[PDB]
């Protein structure tokens, strides 16, 4: 295996291989944001196809002016 | 007048003869006296215990320590690398 | 019209690359044994 | 000095210099700046006589100038005449042969260096003054010479400089002494 | 322990009493990955530099050479009006004084080979650096007037720059920024 | 076009300068028969 | 730093000068400025009772500061900065001197030419009185002139 500057450079950031933390971790954090992040893509869904009207907003062509 | 025969040459020769003579003679007297009097030395009215007076003068520190291109790289890595996010630092191996 | 200088500047690179370049043979020219050789060529380096 | 200490004779807050001792004339011991610790004194000395030798003609030149003038050359003021002469090539006529002398000077100055001559000492004695007979009167006139000398370059500097100021000549302004031009007139506000 | 000028931080290790000018302040630690004797070089060289230079722009504007072209009050303007030629000779001629001064060892690695404490070049005409204790204090000023130089150059070309006016002009009739 | 002038400047001014220097760099020792 | 052989030492250095420069120095310049003020403030008070005989037209009745500027012109003032100047040459080599090891002791210069300081004991009274006068005249030259800054008036005028 050949060594270089820039191989020593970024070897810790490929050193801790199948290091993990221990249980559920984060989860639950995750499973929060990715219900936010499903939230968020339900309400921008709803704009576009036009089943949600936000106030001062108008999903057509003519909006451009 | 034009060139060597100009008066502004010959004027502008003894000039340059005078400089080329210069190191010679005063040279010398230099050499026969050369402020080597032992009342011949500097004066300052600051305290020799002042901050900042080095304790030795001329002084030449070895420097057995890294290159000039680990400086270099140093001085880059101020750049792109500096020490302000390792101090937030966040605290098994799956088989 | 001297080296095609029409613009000063123009005697910016012509000088002080050469010089830069010099500075590092200085130190190659410092490392040499620099005494005279009775030879062709001079081996030492 | 008020409070006792070994000191300077012509000024008495300074100690005495270094290598500076009595036995070249005219020593009255002031050389504030020591110029004689950086360089010999006898190269020095061989100065001093030289520029005072140069001026101590040029006073009672610049004096003569003023009230006559050899037919042949037109009075002018003095300053004046170095250009009328430097045009006529006058003055490369001095300068030739005072180099020419110089150059016989230049090697003195090299024994002068290399123990050899005293300073100043072209041997040039033509008249019996300071004769074998008269040699007691040398050290009292190597005194006198210094001190013409040091009188006569400070002199014929002030000639120039009241010259140019005044624009009135050396002999003249004597006799007609003014103020420089406009002071008693001018109010500066 | 603790470096004198900036007490929080640790001193650098590099840095003890014994160079001159050493209140411990190397913060970013230079002094650790370089050899001092070549810093100081370059602290003493780079003031030297910039006392002829500072002292440069205050004089040009009183005073300037009969030779035409040398009659930009400002210096920054001089630069330009001056004969391209005569500031190459003078590059030249500082170029050989580096050559000649250093004696040909002009590199990190070399310069300081043989002796030559840092700028010790030899230049001490009337001898004041006889006395060791007077040395270590004249040594203290060179570098605190060389360091006081480097920022007042900088200060005079930045300032000189906005203001197109030579240093002593502009505190006379100085304006305000907006005005230039 | 005196930025074109002057980069044309630079890069052959270091190029020619490269090669100056490096054959003024004891190039006849770079030889195998050198010991 | 500051220790009792100095004449006028009450111990008096809060800031600390005399720890990093040299005292010879500092007393040869308390001296200095102090022989300058006294001269100073007695100069600016003569100024407004008597003036020289032509003086009074050339310059008319500017006073303090402002006869500086107009001063200048006259090259009044050259003339003394050119004199004082060869004077202080001489002092640069006498505190060389001094600071080189040398005899002379700060400030003196010596000048005592009616030999006032003959007695030994008497000096020392003198040298007292001298910095003392001398403190106070740099304090009041400072504030003749601040008071003509701001009243743009002569301080025997402020008087009258
Ligand atoms: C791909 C190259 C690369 C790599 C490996 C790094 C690596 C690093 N950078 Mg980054 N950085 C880079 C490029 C890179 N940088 C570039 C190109 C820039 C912009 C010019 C930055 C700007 C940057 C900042 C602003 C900071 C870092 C910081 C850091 C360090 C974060 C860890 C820590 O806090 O200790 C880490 C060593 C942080 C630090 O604290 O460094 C010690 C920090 O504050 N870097
Ligand atoms: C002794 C050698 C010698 C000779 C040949 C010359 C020749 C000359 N000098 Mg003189 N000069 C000399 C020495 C000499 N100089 C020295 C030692 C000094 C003092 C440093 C000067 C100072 C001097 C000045 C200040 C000027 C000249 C000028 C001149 C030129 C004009 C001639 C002239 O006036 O008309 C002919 C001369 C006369 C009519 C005058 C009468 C001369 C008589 C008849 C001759 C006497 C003998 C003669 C002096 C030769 C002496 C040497 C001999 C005994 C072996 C002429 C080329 C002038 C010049 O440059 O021209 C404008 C001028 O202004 N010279
Ligand atoms: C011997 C040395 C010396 C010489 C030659 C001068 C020469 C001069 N001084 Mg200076 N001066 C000197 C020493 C000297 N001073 C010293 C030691 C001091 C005290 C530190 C001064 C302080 C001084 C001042 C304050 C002034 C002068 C002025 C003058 C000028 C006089 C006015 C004029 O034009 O002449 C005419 C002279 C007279 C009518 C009087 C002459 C009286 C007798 C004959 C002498 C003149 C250039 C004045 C000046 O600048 O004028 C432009 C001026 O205001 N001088
Ligand atoms: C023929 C011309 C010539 C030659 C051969 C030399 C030779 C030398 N000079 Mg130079 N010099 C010359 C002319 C010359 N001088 C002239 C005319 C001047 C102006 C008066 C200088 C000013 C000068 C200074 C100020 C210094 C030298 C140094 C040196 C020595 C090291 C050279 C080296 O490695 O630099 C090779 C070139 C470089 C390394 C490039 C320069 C580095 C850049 C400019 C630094 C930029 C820093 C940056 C702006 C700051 C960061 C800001 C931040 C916000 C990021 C060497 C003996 C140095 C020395 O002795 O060091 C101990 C030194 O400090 N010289
Ligand atoms: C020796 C230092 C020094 C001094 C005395 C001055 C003087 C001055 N500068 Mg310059 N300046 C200097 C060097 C210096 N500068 C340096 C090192 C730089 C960076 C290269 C500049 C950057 C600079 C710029 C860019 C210019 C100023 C300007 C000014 C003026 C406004 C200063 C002000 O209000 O600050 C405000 C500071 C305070 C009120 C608090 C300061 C408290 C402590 C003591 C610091 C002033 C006359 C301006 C000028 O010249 O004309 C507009 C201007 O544009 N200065
Ligand atoms: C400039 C005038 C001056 C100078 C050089 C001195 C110097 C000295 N005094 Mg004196 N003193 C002065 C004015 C001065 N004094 C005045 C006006 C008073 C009356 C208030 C006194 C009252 C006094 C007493 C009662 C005593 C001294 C003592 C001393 C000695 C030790 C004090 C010390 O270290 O601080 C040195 C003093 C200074 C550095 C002056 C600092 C003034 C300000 C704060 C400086 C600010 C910076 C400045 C404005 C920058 C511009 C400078 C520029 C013009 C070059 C020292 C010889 C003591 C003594 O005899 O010890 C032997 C002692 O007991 N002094
Ligand atoms: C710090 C000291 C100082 C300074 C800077 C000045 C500066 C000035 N004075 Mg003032 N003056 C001083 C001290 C000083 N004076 C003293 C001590 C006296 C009392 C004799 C005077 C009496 C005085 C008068 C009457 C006049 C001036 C005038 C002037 C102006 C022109 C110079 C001149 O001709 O004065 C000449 C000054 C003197 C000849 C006094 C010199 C006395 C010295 C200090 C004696 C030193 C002691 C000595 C060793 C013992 C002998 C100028 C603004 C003139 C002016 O423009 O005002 C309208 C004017 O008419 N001065
Ligand atoms: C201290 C650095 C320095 C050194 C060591 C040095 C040595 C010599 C020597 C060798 C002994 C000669 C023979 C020589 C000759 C000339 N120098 Mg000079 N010279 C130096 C500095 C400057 C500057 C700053 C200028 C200048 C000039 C000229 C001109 C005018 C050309 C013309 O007539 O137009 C001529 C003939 C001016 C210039 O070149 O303007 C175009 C000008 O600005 N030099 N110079
Ligand atoms: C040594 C004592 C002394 C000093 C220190 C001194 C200083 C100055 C200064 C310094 C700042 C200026 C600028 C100045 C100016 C004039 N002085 Mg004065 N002067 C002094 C003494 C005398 C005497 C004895 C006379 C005199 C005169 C004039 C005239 C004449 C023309 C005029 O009145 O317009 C003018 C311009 C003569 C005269 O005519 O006085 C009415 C005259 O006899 N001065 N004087
Ligand atoms: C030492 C000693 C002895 C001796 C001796 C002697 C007798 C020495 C005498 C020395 C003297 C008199 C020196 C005079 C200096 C006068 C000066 C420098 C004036 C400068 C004027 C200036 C700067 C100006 C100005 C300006 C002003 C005012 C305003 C402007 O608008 C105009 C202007 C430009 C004019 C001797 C040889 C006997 C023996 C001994 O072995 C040792
Ligand atoms: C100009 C241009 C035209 C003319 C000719 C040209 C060649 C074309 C060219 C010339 C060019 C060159 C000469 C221009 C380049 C010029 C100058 C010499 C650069 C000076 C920079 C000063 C910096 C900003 C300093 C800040 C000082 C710090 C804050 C002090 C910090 C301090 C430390 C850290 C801590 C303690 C205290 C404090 C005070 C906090």
């Amino acid at each position: 295996a050949l060594r270089t500057r820039l191989g020593e450079l970024l070897r810790p950031l490929n050193s801790e291989y199948g290091k993990v933390a221990p249980g559920w971790g984060t989860t639950p954090i995750m499973g929060f944001v990715m219900l936010l992040f499903a939230v968020f893509l339900l309400i921008i869904l709803q704009i576009y196809n036009s089943s949600l009207i936000i106030e001062n907003v108008d999903v057509d062509w003519a909006s451009l002016g | 007048p034009q060139g060597f025969t100009s008066p502004k040459n010959h004027f502008a020769s003894v000039i340059g003869l005078w400089v080329l003579f210069a190191l010679p003679v005063w040279s010398a007297a230099y050499k026969q006296a050369g402020c080597t009097t032992p009342d011949w030395f500097g004066v300052s009215q600051v305290a020799e215990d002042a901050p900042g007076v080095g304790l030795l003068a001329k002084a030449a520190p070895e420097y057995n320590g890294p290159s000039f291109r680990e400086g270099l790289e140093y001085v880059f890595s101020f750049v792109w690398k500096p020490p302000i996010l390792i101090a937030w630092k966040p605290r098994v191996y799956d088989e | 019209e001297a080296l095609g200088v029409d613009d000063g500047r123009l005697l910016v690179p012509l000088v002080l690359i050469p010089v830069f370049v010099a500075l590092l043979y200085g130190n190659f020219a410092s490392t040499q044994d620099n005494e005279d050789f009775f030879d062709t060529y001079d081996q030492r380096r | 000095a008020v409070f006792q200490g070994d000191f300077s004779e012509s000024v008495p807050f300074l100690k005495t210099p270094t290598n500076l001792d009595g036995s070249l004339p005219g020593d009255v011991g002031f050389d504030p700046l020591g110029f004689s610790e950086v360089f010999d004194i006898r190269v020095l000395r061989e100065a001093e006589l030289k520029h005072g030798r140069i001026a101590m003609l040029a006073t009672l030149g610049y004096l003569v100038q003023e009230a006559y003038v050899f037919p042949f050359f037109d009075k002018v003021p003095p300053i004046q005449a170095h250009d009328v002469l430097v045009k006529s090539g006058g003055m490369s006529q001095i300068l030739l042969w005072t180099s020419f002398l110089e150059i016989f000077g230049g090697i003195a100055l090299f024994q002068t260096i290399q123990g050899r001559r005293y300073p100043g000492d072209f041997a040039f004695d033509p008249l019996g003054l300071s004769q074998g007979k008269n040699a007691e009167k040398l050290e009292r006139y190597q005194l006198a010479e210094i001190k013409h000398s040091r009188l006569a370059m400070l002199a014929f500097s002030g000639f120039v400089h009241q010259g140019f100021i005044t624009k009135q000549g050396v002999l003249e302004q004597l006799g007609n002494f003014k103020p420089i031009p406009g002071f008693p007139e001018a109010t500066f506000f | 322990d603790r470096s004198y000028s900036m007490p929080f931080l640790e001193r650098p290790p590099a840095l003890d009493g014994s160079l001159a000018g050493d209140v411990g302040f190397d913060p970013l630690g230079f002094s650790n990955y370089f050899d001092l004797k070549w810093l100081r070089e370059a602290e003493l060289k780079h003031g030297r530099v910039c006392m002829l230079g500072c002292t440069g722009f205050i004089t040009q504007e009183k005073i300037q050479l009969p030779l035409p072209g040398f009659d930009n009050k400002v210096a920054t303007e001089a630069f330009f009006s001056v004969p391209a030629g005569g500031l190459w000779q003078i590059f030249f001629t500082l170029g050989a004084i580096e050559i000649l001064s250093n004696g040909g060892k002009l590199a990190p690695g070399d310069m300081f080979a043989d002796g030559r404490a840092p700028g010790d070049l030899g230049f001490d005409p009337l001898n004041l650096s006889g006395d060791d204790a007077a040395l270590r204090r004249f040594i203290l000023a060179e570098l605190k007037h060389c360091r006081l130089a480097m920022i007042g150059l900088g200060g005079m070309l930045h300032q000189m720059l906005i203001t197109k006016q030579g240093p002593l002009d502009q505190l006379a009739n100085f304006q305000p920024i907006q005005y230039y | 076009m005196f930025t074109l002038k002057i980069v044309v400047y630079t890069t052959v001014t270091l190029f020619v300068s490269l090669f100056t220097f490096g054959f003024l760099s004891n190039d006849a020792s770079r030889n195998p028969n050198r010991k | 730093g500051l220790d009792g052989t100095y004449v006028g030492d009450v111990g008096f250095d809060p800031l600390g000068f005399s720890s990093i420069i040299d005292m010879r120095w500092l007393r040869e310049a308390e001296l200095k400025h102090g022989r300058v003020c006294m001269l100073a403030a007695t100069g600016m008070i003569v100024q407004d009772v008597y003036q020289f005989p032509g003086v009074t037209k050339s310059f008319g009745d500017a006073k303090m500061t402002t006869l500086h500027d107009v001063a200048v012109k006259q090259g009044s003032m050259q003339q003394l900065l050119v004199w004082l100047g060869l004077l202080e040459i001489f002092g640069f080599v006498a505190i060389v001197q001094m600071l080189q090891g040398s005899d002379r002791q700060p400030g003196d210069f010596g000048f005592d030419p009616l030999n006032c300081a003959a007695n030994p004991d008497t000096l020392a009274r003198r040298q007292l009185v001298e910095l003392k006068n001398g403190r106070l005249a740099m304090i009041a030259t400072a504030g003749m002139l601040h008071h003509f800054f701001i009243t743009g008036k002569g301080p025997i005028q402020l008087i009258t």
